[PDB]
């Protein structure tokens, strides 16, 4: 249809549920004030140069007021589950804690007793919990339940069963080929009438929930109450942790702070404590003795486990519905049933994954163990067994037999294996082994004459030097054998101290970021102030036979840090610009660093003390994003690892530490990521997968697995409820490359499938915009699509980001994030801070004038704005008060004006509850994140009371209502025939759903479509009657049995594994755009489109 | 440049010196080495290469499966069909794989018609160095490189992951015996046919260098091979049938090796800009790689009697499995000093000089190694340290 | 040949009936040499390589060529690329005399047809005076080799022979019924092959008696090897059974499933195999494999395969540990802890290199 524009075309998908060109602006004042603008923001007179096209032909939908049909879909979703929900929640008969019971079931609440668990609950509703042991495998042990009744299981019939013990190998390894036969209880039920929801708290559970999904297929939906909780009594990242510390051992706790415990403290408060967890914890660790203690009381945990259960739950539900929509309810039901693919190839893309950190660390040690070796040798001086010895010393020990305990006058027939020293228990020594041969000797001639006197010479070379029983036992030399140093003791995985062992980095000659010195092994770096002060090595006479004296390790440790000196100065311009121990600066002085002092944002420098001869030191920055102490550590993650790849760090000639430094930083990413990754483990398809020879077609060795993980994705979670699954909805491409730099292609790969999904860009960014624009009188605006205007120009967008950067001309990629971060909480301050640090020398004073400035140009007029926020001047105008919603609905509780409410009260939350709260906020931002934080650089997305807070969630919790549409459309539209799959995702802006192949195109208009419903829907409440055309198309949906952002990519790296689509599996399928998608399907389905293509 | 031209020297001298390169003369220039008109290494050299094959080769043997070209033979005399002559020179293999294929049938005669293995073993064959004609005679010269060839017979499925396979193993083997592996990557260049198979190479003062190979030509050469009414045998899968499929076989070069020397010692710029000039360097070679593992020494008197038990340890030491030098010899040629630098120059791990303090200070390993550790040592122990050195070096 | 038929099984050598003759085979001219007897030469070759040159580390490991440009010829006396290199390696022991250059270097000969001489060889360097001395008790020394402590090696002959152009040194024969012959052939060019290959200023080359410069002697000590294991592949010979020289057998061991029998048992066995394999023990599994093939009708392959042992692990040691294991010499079946199978054979293997 025609082709309307007060803006952006809309057509005639609109005449349906919405109006092309529909939006009554009204007349001059409000058509012009927009259009005064501009002249002073800069962008029109050219906008009119537009790449307009489109030709839209859709029919699928009916209502009056899209929303009005959207609460309707929830209404279908939400229903079924609201019914069988109601009747668990209004149920009266409580607990009965029989004697206990065993295995699978059966109920015994009762009258009397139990049993006839021959299936499963035909309960039609109820709520369960599942332990799982230490014995590591993530299978089960018990399940506890409710309503009808249900039951625990082989955990402790299991510790009588085979294989031997723990730590190696044994059966549970096997026991993967357990889930198949396990199920979750079958999983299900019947998926015939009434399904039971079940409403917990949190994970493994969501595990009881790690089989009940699965088998792809099943109407069973949930709901986390702790999500809720999060949802309703939640509070913030940095006041929660304020409010943490002060609260259990002044406003408002009704604290509802996660977990289970500490909410039901504020729902109900009774018999509020742990029934069961002293126990549980002292050893989430010992079994084989579990079933005793357990016999006995396990119960009890079921049980308090059901309280819980019960008690955040009666209570949970209406205060919910306290903040009252469909929609927000039904999409977090599917999204809690999310699904993730993986195939024989997990374990093994991981495997190989995990080969090579190993390669990389065994390689930098021996790298390392090198150079420390080369360098403290090559210095000859002093005298043996002392100086750089100390060092070599240190770090190499080894072929000791010294002590500790074990078998010991009691031991069986030696091996020629026997330890000496050894020396409390070990040493009830006696008799024997020693003696000489008849037999025979080897060569005839000198050799036997000579090797038989050799030994003569020898073995009395024994009853030589030293202590003579030694010789009995011989040694075997504990272990290794080149330059190492072993602190082992730990074994927790991904573990290298030698870099903890301070000293590493003076060897591993360092400075260069402020550029110089070469550091102290941890703390700060020196400079060139030949002082005139700070030196008086000087003279005269006297020095002569005195300096040499010495007098301590000092005037040596001295001179040292002396000859280091003149040198560390020349070295410094010649490169900046560019012995006997002393020679090598880093090295001698440094001896034992970096010392005492504060990590204190020390911009600055040290007062003396320390101090010494001829350059003084910076004690190197920065710390806050650490928080509270001495750097401590040269690769320190945080700062540090940004620098390495940053502008400035060391080892100046050659391959050397860059190499290493360079290494390190493509391992560290894996380190802490790897333990989360490899531990899903994971369940498997076995031959009752998708039947039809769909497994057939598909292509399948079948000699591979086919099962699949599930993550606990935090239904709510957050305070903004977004997502709560570390490793998963922590999802990234891999700029800093290597092992699990992503194994997210991996994730899926059923055969017979293929797996629909997309990215809306900025779906944040331009929520922020319309809001805006929308109240700043007609929603076409300023920043936000006034400003982000019609703009995409050729590169695109970021290319605005980068008029930021230009304007200011700097790096974009830098400059986009903050703005983001502008967008979200505060502004002033943190730009300083954070660009400081990422920046250099300006100093504060020139941060400022940045700082400022940029949110000048956004929001910098008198009283609160002009420029860019006169949304934000709403966000705060508009919530700075009452409670509310976001325009769209739902309420986040936690208030300033409103935590404060029933007036002006009590030194008003001491007028420091909020000066606390001053002090959170940047700190907060490098600290949100507890697995990486900040992210990586060339993408990093990652984000008491008060604004800041409050604003920086309307958006996200926005963002998160905008998740919910694409999703219960999407789910509507499946169910809504051409039937397809499945998933929820929901991950950043990314939002993947499973298909078979065929309607995999089908989807695509699913999607699609449900993006510009919900977008269209957004301005109706938002701003009102209308939206434009370059949001509706999106960018396109992509379709691959792989899982990358933007498909082509091949994902090379993890660095390791690499042969990467090619190492293979599946390789690269684009995403067919609009237009295209369009083309195939032909409007859509039933079973008519059907035939042609 | 010019620094990278004294590395070379540093690293091609010692090489001259100290024995590795038999041969002397412009034959020998960078350019020339790599082709092959060298007079060859020093015994020196014969042990490294010796004790890579060899350590090569272990690896190569141990999987359940596990072949050999069997023969490798120089030979070829045969007329048309099989090889095509395309251009001028000579009759030496330049394929150790075509052999390896004749020998296939009965290779998979072999393991019971079961398998999809590697056929393969280790030897020389030539090269020639061709840049341009006109001048002259025509097609003269010749280089000369000793190979190492694993073929696969492959099922279509083996195929590319079997191929990707091997990828992964080799490339754990270099950093294994790599000082800084990583100077050894793969590229996937070519073949608009064929498809994969990636090309490796070394980090060289100067840029790449080709070593090793890897192709997929997934049954295609048998065919050629072995004509047939769309014959023979096609080759057990389990229980069905397919026609056995390529394998790829980093050919060899003498220069894996020639990079090992280079890696260790390579490492030029070591200390290019670090550290006062005092940059005498050593050569370094993992400790399995090194072709000696130490020097026997021996000072003072009685002379024999040192000289003598040193003639003591060499056998005992000979005897035990340890590559060495004996030092009575030693005692006579240098200065000790320069016996060091020598022994580094020469990567010989320590040295132990049998002097007034060996029995008459009645013991005593004396002490070199270095970082300069020069403690003493008993002289058993540490002999049965350096027997357990091996060993956990060796591993890794 | 009785043999000839078994020689080949699952080819112990490349090479169809006509193709290979016992001509052929003496000419190296046969289409090739086969899968088995390579592990052998590959193992025998090595042997040797203690024989001289682990033994007395005064010789070292010189690497001759294989081609020459020029007057373009063939390798025929690797016995010259050693000569070459002399002046080369000189240098190495300061000026000390004497020791010799192994290279076991496939030599040549091409019989009109051609073949290849696989062959390894020896040049040494001694002086006039003690040369006879260190000369005529040089037999002796290898004279053991190939006897090396033997079994039929009790017909390993020597034939001595009136001159030529080199002053002597004799040559090496086996007993062969079909027909007697020449393994080895040392010489005594107590006299130039060298001089002229290297002369006008003699006194560069030449060594010492121990205080006296002075050009020592030119040696050889080469027969070749590509069929010194023809022989050796005699004395094994007189149902049909194959007895071997055990740290030659190109192979050390073999094994297969039983009594467990699918699964598990058969992984066992492949686990232990590479164990054993870690530390220097060739073996040889059957599993995967699909049939029993007997237990006689595959026991008289070992014969035939010349192995030496075996291990029908089974499941009468799943809970026990005991496997039933044989010898291929005089079969007199033995139970044993399968385990301790480690330290095992070394004893019988490292100990086999002494009676």
């Amino acid at each position: 249809r025609h082709n309307p524009l007060d803006i952006q075309m809309l057509s005639r998908g609109l005449h349906e549920q919405i109006f092309g060109q529909g939006g009554e602006m009204p007349g001059e004042a409000a058509v012009r004030r927009s259009v005064e603008h501009l002249q002073k923001h800069g962008l029109w007179g050219q906008p009119a140069v537009p790449l307009p096209d489109v030709e839209l032909r859709l029919p699928p939908l009916y209502g009056d007021n899209l929303d009005q049909h959207f609460r309707l879909l929830a209404q279908k979703q939400s229903l079924p589950y609201l019914e069988a929900a109601n009747l668990l929640l209004q149920a009266q008969l409580p607990p009965k804690p029989p004697a206990w019971a065993w295995a699978e079931g059966w109920t015994r609440y009762g009258p009397e007793g139990e049993a006839v668990p021959v299936a499963i609950p035909e309960e039609r509703a109820l709520v369960f919990d599942v332990e799982v042991c230490l014995a590591e495998g993530t299978c089960p042990t018990l399940a506890v339940a409710i309503s009808p009744s249900a039951w625990y299981s082989w955990c402790s019939q299991r510790l009588v069963e085979e294989r031997y013990s723990w730590t190696s190998q044994l059966s549970p390894a096997d026991l993967i080929p357990l889930e198949v036969p396990t199920g979750a209880s079958s999983p299900t039920q019947r998926d015939w009438q009434e399904q039971l929801v079940v409403g917990h708290n949190v994970s493994f559970d969501r595990a009881h929930i790690r089989e009940q999904y699965l088998i792809q297929g099943s109407r069973m939906r949930f709901l986390d109450t702790m999500s809720m909780h999060m949802a309703i009594s939640g509070l913030s990242s940095f006041q929660r942790s304020l409010w943490i510390a002060a609260k259990q051992g002044w406003d408002w706790l009704d604290i509802s702070s996660v977990n289970s415990n500490s909410l039901a403290e504020v729902h109900r408060l009774y018999v509020g404590g742990p029934p069961k967890e002293p126990r549980e914890l002292f050893v989430k660790g010992t079994m084989k003795d579990i079933r005793e203690n357990f016999q006995d009381l396990m119960q009890y945990c079921a049980q308090d486990v059901w309280a819980t259960h019960e008690v955040f739950q009666q209570q949970l539900p209406l205060f919910l519905e306290r903040c009252p929509h469909p929609v927000t309810l039904a999409g977090m039901l599917e999204m809690g049933v999310s699904y993730l693919p993986v195939n024989q190839n997990w374990e093994r893309y991981l495997a190989e994954a995990q080969g090579t950190y190993e390669e990389l660390q065994r390689e930098m040690k021996k790298s390392l163990m090198d150079l420390a070796n080369d360098a403290c040798q090559l210095l000859s001086g002093e005298r043996y067994k002392e100086d750089p010895w100390l060092w070599d010393l240190e770090w190499d020990l080894q072929e000791f037999k010294q002590k500790k305990a074990k078998k010991v006058k009691k031991e069986p027939a030696t091996a020629s294996k026997l330890p000496i020293e050894g020396a409390g228990a070990p040493g009830d020594p006696m008799d024997q082994e020693d003696l000489g041969p008849c037999s025979e000797e080897e060569e005839f001639q000198q050799d036997v004459m000579a090797r038989a006197c050799l030994q003569k010479l020898k073995g009395t070379t024994e009853l030589l030097p030293k202590r003579p029983q030694h010789l009995p036992g011989h040694p075997g030399w504990y272990r290794k054998l080149c330059p190492r140093l072993d602190d082992p003791a730990w074994t927790p995985g991904p573990s290298l101290l030698s870099l903890q062992m301070r000293v590493t980095p003076k060897l591993m000659a360092l400075t260069w970021d402020g550029f110089p010195l070469h550091y102290s092994e941890r703390h700060g770096w020196g400079y060139l102030v030949p002082g005139r002060r700070d030196n008086l090595a000087k003279l005269p006479t006297g020095t002569t036979l005195e300096s040499a004296g010495v007098v301590c390790p000092y005037r040596a440790i001295e001179s040292l840090y002396r000859k280091h000196c003149l040198e560390q100065g020349k070295q410094q311009l010649m490169p900046q610009e560019a012995a006997a121990v002393p020679g090598q600066p880093l090295a001698l002085t440094a001896r034992g660093g970096p010392k005492d002092t504060q990590p204190s944002y020390h911009h600055g420098n040290g007062p003396y003390n320390d101090v010494d001869i001829p350059g003084c030191w910076f004690f190197k920055l920065p710390h806050k994003d650490g928080n509270s102490c001495n750097v401590g550590s040269p690769f320190a993650k945080d700062f540090l690892p940004k620098m390495e790849d940053g502008t400035l760090q060391a080892g100046p000639g050659g391959a050397s530490g860059p190499r290493a430094l360079e290494i390190n930083k493509m391992i560290s990413f894996w380190r802490n990521a790897h333990k989360r990754i490899s531990s899903q483990m994971v369940v498997w398809l076995p031959r009752s997968a998708l039947p039809r020879a769909v497994i057939r077609h598909p292509d399948y060795d079948e000699e591979g697995l086919y099962g699949a993980i599930l993550p606990q994705v935090v239904t709510a979670g957050t305070i903004t409820r977004r997502a709560v699954e570390p490793t998963w909805l922590t999802a990234s491409n891999a700029r800093p490359d290597r092992v699990g730099s992503e194994l997210k292609a991996m994730v899926q790969a059923p055969p017979g499938y293929t797996l629909v999904g997309a990215d809306v860009d900025s779906q944040e960014l331009w929520i922020a915009a319309v809001l805006g624009d929308a109240h700043f009188a007609g929603m076409h605006g300023c920043t936000a699509f006034g400003w982000m205007t019609l703009q995409g120009r050729k590169s695109r967008g970021t290319d605005l980001h980068s008029k930021t950067a230009t304007t200011v001309g700097i790096s974009r990629e830098h400059a986009k994030i903050f703005n983001y971060g502008r967008i979200y909480g505060a502004g002033q301050p943190f730009a300083e801070r954070l660009l400081m640090q990422f920046n250099h020398r300006l100093t504060q004073q020139e941060a400022a004038e940045k700082a400022q400035q940029m949110y000048a140009a956004t929001k910098g007029l008198r009283w609160y704005r002009l420029s860019d926020e006169g949304e934000w001047l709403v966000r705060e105008l508009n919530l700075p008060v009452d409670r509310t919603e976001g325009g769209w609905i739902s309420l986040q509780d936690l208030r300033k004006v409103q935590r404060e409410t029933a007036r002006k009260s009590q030194w008003k939350k001491w007028e420091v509850v909020a000066e606390r709260a001053w002090k959170g906020g940047t700190e907060s931002e490098m600290f949100n994140k507890l697995e990486s934080i900040a992210t990586s650089d060339i993408p990093r997305t990652p984000v008491e009371e008060f604004m800041t807070s409050r604003v920086n969630w309307v958006v996200q919790s926005s963002a998160v209502d905008y998740l919910h549409l694409m999703l219960v459309a999407m789910k509507w539209l499946f169910e809504e025939f051409a039937i397809d799959g499945r998933f929820c995702i929901s991950i950043h802006d990314e939002v993947r759903y499973l298909v078979r192949e065929e309607d995999r195109y089908r989807a695509a208009l699913a999607l699609q479509i449900t993006n510009l419903l919900t977008r269209c829907m957004f301005a109706y409440k938002l701003g009102l009657n209308d939206l434009p055309q370059s949001v509706a198309f999106f960018s396109a949906v992509d379709i691959d049995r792989c899982l990358r952002k933007e498909v082509t990519m091949d994902c090379k790296t993890p660095s390791n594994p690499t042969g990467m689509e090619r190492r293979y599996g599946i390789p690269q399928g684009e995403a067919l755009d609009i237009y295209q998608i369009i083309e195939l399907t032909k409007g859509s389905l039933e079973k008519r489109s059907q035939p042609g293509p | 440049a010019p620094g990278s031209g004294e590395g070379s020297e540093a690293l091609l001298e010692i090489c001259q010196r100290r024995h590795f390169l038999s041969g002397s003369k412009q034959q020998l220039s960078r350019d020339s080495l790599l082709s092959g008109c060298h007079p060859g290494f020093g015994p020196l050299g014969v042990e490294l290469r010796k004790n890579l094959a060899a350590e090569w080769w272990t690896s190569v043997v141990v999987f359940r499966e596990q072949v050999f070209p069997v023969d490798a033979l120089h030979h070829k005399p045969g007329p048309l069909l099989p090889g095509d002559s395309a251009f001028r020179s000579g009759k030496l293999r330049e394929n150790l794989l075509h052999g390896a294929l004749e020998h296939y049938v009965n290779c998979l005669d072999l393991v019971n018609k079961r398998l999809p293995y590697g056929l393969a073993q280790i030897g020389v064959c030539f090269h020639p160095v061709f840049d341009t004609k006109q001048i002259r005679n025509g097609v003269k010269s010749i280089g000369e490189k000793t190979e190492a060839s694993l073929v696969w017979f492959t099922p279509p499925r083996t195929s590319n992951q079997w191929l990707d396979f091997w990828l992964r193993h080799r490339l754990q083997w270099w950093r294994k015996f790599a000082m800084s592996p990583s100077n050894f990557s793969s590229s996937d260049c070519q073949d608009e046919e064929g498809r994969k198979g990636n090309k490796l190479y070394y980090n060289f003062p100067w840029g790449k260098e080709l070593i090793e190979t890897l192709w997929n030509l997934g049954d295609h050469e048998l065919l050629h091979m072995y004509p047939g009414n769309v014959s023979k045998l096609h080759g057990r899968d389990g229980r069905k049938n397919v026609v056995p499929c390529v394998l790829s076989v980093n050919g060899d070069l003498d220069r894996g090796m020639l990079a090992y020397l280079y890696d260790s010692f390579q490492l030029t710029e070591n200390s290019f800009t670090r550290k006062k000039n005092l940059h005498r360097k050593v050569l370094k070679l993992h400790p399995c790689l090194a072709p000696i593992k130490v020097a026997l020494d021996v000072g003072r008197g009685p002379t024999l009697e040192l000289r003598q038990v040193c003639q003591g340890l060499f056998n005992e030491l000979l005897e035990n499995g340890i590559s060495v030098w004996p030092g009575y010899l030693e005692t006579m040629q240098s200065s000790l000093e320069q016996l060091y630098s020598k022994y580094d120059e020469m990567s010989i791990l320590f040295t132990v000089l049998v002097t007034e303090t060996t029995l008459e200070n009645g013991l005593i390993h004396l002490r070199s190694r270095d970082t300069t550790m020069k403690e003493m040592m008993h002289i058993s122990k540490l002999k049965d340290f350096l027997i357990k050195y091996i060993s956990s070096a060796k591993n890794v």
